[PDB]
């Protein structure tokens, strides 16, 4: 089963943006990461995007101040993916 | 990269309230049932979607206010719903994609304006299709049959029972 990121961190929290940092996983099985962002209690994501496997840094943009977002980063392999590493962060 | 989600239903399976009256749908709607295909982390103290306020504008769009309860605090989010090809159908206001959705869809499946409404939502992000159905009341209280219909509809769209919830409501955020 696919490895989850074990060190997702939030940095540079503003009223409209949250910075995500993590250490890229090294296995050549890994094709990238999906970032999914949900305003906490909503039933569908607001934001979802992809970065290739080289990336350890993504800034979520166009957020609303004072809202909790559940931010998930999912490890991808060809035809598979991890359980999500999900953390909640409020904007400023 | 093939999506592992429950697939979104064909639109043929998502009716529209016939003779939809935009002026009557207008107002406050409490969340009574929710169902969708996003996988939701098991949480022992989840944030809640309390209510949705639909304000009909002169241009026939809606100003939508989502009322949320997050870590014990009321929160308020704004969307615009722009009308679609049929009455009771809408899309969200133009929003930047990526990383926003490449398409959205809202269908008011059924409503009697003064008691209940059931709304279908779809958000597509390129390959990946998320969908949601919300059962709403003008109060927090609905009839068993109305709830049982929502269950049956959610199932007709391919949603297992565990993705179909009736959250216990708050006493907050409204009055």
């Amino acid at each position: 089963e696919v490895p989850q990121l074990t060190d997702l961190s939030f940095v540079d929290i503003t009223d409209s943006s949250i910075g995500l940092r993590w250490t890229p996983l090294n296995s050549s099985t890994i094709i990238g990461y999906r970032i999914t962002v949900v305003a906490a209690g909503e039933g569908i994501p607001i934001f979802e995007d992809f970065v290739d496997s080289s990336v350890g840094y993504y800034t979520v943009t166009g957020l609303e101040p004072g809202i909790d977002y559940d931010i998930s980063v999912i490890t991808l392999i060809n035809g598979g993916e991890s359980a999500p590493t999900t953390l909640t962060q409020q904007t400023a | 990269s093939t999506s592992d989600l429950i697939p979104a239903p064909p639109l043929s399976k998502v009716p529209l309230q016939q003779n939809f009256q935009d002026n009557q749908f207008h107002g406050k709607w409490y969340v009574v049932g929710r169902a969708g295909n996003m996988r939701l982390r098991e949480d022992k103290d989840p944030a809640k979607m309390v209510a949705t306020i639909y304000e009909l504008k002169e241009d026939k769009s809606y100003n939508v206010t989502k009322v949320m309860f997050q870590r014990k605090k009321c929160k308020y989010m704004i969307n615009t719903f722009v009308p679609g090809s049929q009455p009771g159908e809408f899309t969200l206001g133009a929003i930047k994609s990526p990383p926003g959705p490449t398409s959205t869809l809202v269908r008011v499946v059924s409503t009697n304006y003064n008691q209940h409404a059931m709304v279908f939502f779809k958000h597509v992000f390129q390959n990946r299709e998320y969908f949601h159905i919300t059962l709403y009341g003008r109060t927090k209280e609905l009839t068993s049959e109305l709830k049982e219909n929502f269950i049956r509809f959610s199932k007709s769209l391919g949603l297992p029972e565990n993705h179909i919830v009736f959250p216990v409501p708050i006493d907050q955020c409204i009055d």
